[PDB]
């Protein structure tokens, strides 16, 4: 549930 | 290398998203919070002529205020940082990349599902308030042809059903429905007018705030809902 | 309704005597400390158009500076407070009277036993200097054809015989004698020139500070002595 | 007796060198650090008309700011201090000499070894940066025909070999070689332009900073080196 950019983006 | 007030400002902001940062040759800077929620990037006027990592970005910037405005910043014979003033020299430690967190490549935001905007003044009121009313979450949504932001306190109102604040943005000529939830803790945006781009694809939700200076990319909460 | 800076200011002082308050329809406001040693009442220019009780008065007033100066305050459909702004809406919790302490009726100060005055600048100094000299109680007594204030630190001078500070007020010729003790902690008086009315009647001693804006009624300690 | 904004300012400074102080009838004030580290003296324009000792020189100085600017300071009938004007009076304890440490006679700096100077602007940066760089030990030395000051964090740098800050001073057209080490903790100098006299004779090393206002005499550390 943790909102985390690493769940959508490559950086 | 030189750093102007403007550059020093945007960096000071970046300091609040991440205490450290890694400067790379060019006129581009970026960063990302350790918790991996916020991403920040901006194009600056000053050219960075050497690659270096800072462990304490905020403290460094404060030391800059203690020296001339044209002070030259450079890599010193020992590997650390040399801030050349008029009659003096200040030295600062160059961090070891392993002691800070940083992005390897920038973020490529996808084409937005919805596009709106928020003016400097509204943004400021939103932030100021939120701290007063203890607003830990906000939800951007479409209501009667318009985009509005509803602020809640998820701790007591887990259903984001009872709004404590409510700001009306732009018109929405689309035909979808969505309730994008953003945790206020991640709203470390510097003041200014921003173009707002919300994106939705299954469980994947993310917002992008973009001004003429900086751009922020924020992961949105699981509470979100949309039919894109 | 609406609330000008002036109104807001007094309520902010009021907020320091009691964290909460009950607003009643009219152009009159009042508050009283939780321990009942201090009461304050004032007539405001702004007209209150509905009865509401606030739990955190100071936090509420703060929320107002974040909105329009003409912003409209009203009773919302859900029973809470709605602050209507230009492009936004701020909501605030209406408290349940039982969670706050308020007066049922205002105080009717008996006729003054002795009457004196203190100028905005002497009161300011008396407050600043008291915090300095560890003063926690004072005594207003007659002495050499004058009414004077003696500052004492009841901690080490519980008899109040070693004054650390002394301020001469007004001339006096009356045939009475008195040493009215007031607990400095109850002196939450906002700046200004006040007409002081002291009153004694047996074991009942009370002081009232009046200005063109507010009025404070204060209970005096039992140490007090008078032949009225 | 009356003390001006400028005299009070010097005394506020001396207050940092020693919490207490002994005032002597004249226009000359001086203080010693309890542990003989730092010594300071200055001539003021205000005339002290009675000898008195103060235990808490700083708090006394705050108290003065709450009173009329002309208010007279005098020896009260009980042996204590009395600060009054036409309206109020402030009393303050007169100290007993055995409770405070003070110089019995002033220090004389008969001879010097090297003479330089430091401008107000430069001094201020030396302290500000020292605060930000955790510099606790500076060292004054000749270098390429110039007197320079290197700031060091003795704790993380036992032998003072990796300067954190460095300031240039006047040209050194001399023969001798020297590295006078001063403990930053002893540089409680007020802002201004100072003339610097450094003296070396065997293991005896001391420095003297003098401005048009005040004059300090400091003891230098055993790490110092010179061939005078």
């Amino acid at each position: 549930k943790k909102a985390s950019l690493f769940d959508m983006f490559d950086f | 290398m030189k750093l102007s007030k403007d550059t020093i400002a945007i960096l000071k902001n970046f300091a609040s998203i991440n205490s450290g940062i890694l400067l790379s040759q060019g006129k581009f800077i970026m960063t990302r919070a350790v918790n991996g929620t916020t991403y920040a990037e901006a194009n600056i006027s000053d050219e960075i002529d050497f690659d270096v990592a800072l462990y304490d970005l905020n403290s460094f910037l404060s030391i800059l205020s203690l020296v001339s405005d044209d002070a030259e910043i450079s890599m010193h014979t020992d590997g650390n940082i040399k801030i050349a003033d008029t009659r003096s020299t200040v030295y600062w430690p160059a961090a070891d990349k392993s002691t800070i967190v940083f992005p390897n490549k920038p973020i490529q935001f996808p084409v937005a599902s919805v596009i709106t905007e928020i003016k400097a003044e509204d943004l400021q009121q939103l932030l100021r308030v939120s701290r007063g009313l203890q607003i830990d979450t906000i939800a951007i949504t479409n209501k009667d042809g318009k985009i509005v932001i509803n602020g809640y306190n998820k701790v007591e109102d887990s259903g984001l059903t009872r709004p404590k604040y409510s700001l009306t943005l732009t018109d929405y000529d689309g035909s979808n429905n969505f309730n994008f939830v953003i945790n206020m803790a991640n709203m470390k945006i510097q003041p200014g007018n921003y173009k707002v781009m919300l994106w939705g694809a299954g469980d994947k939700v993310a917002a992008k705030f973009e001004s003429s200076q900086v751009s922020y990319v924020i992961a949105m909460e699981a509470d979100s809902t949309h039919d894109f």
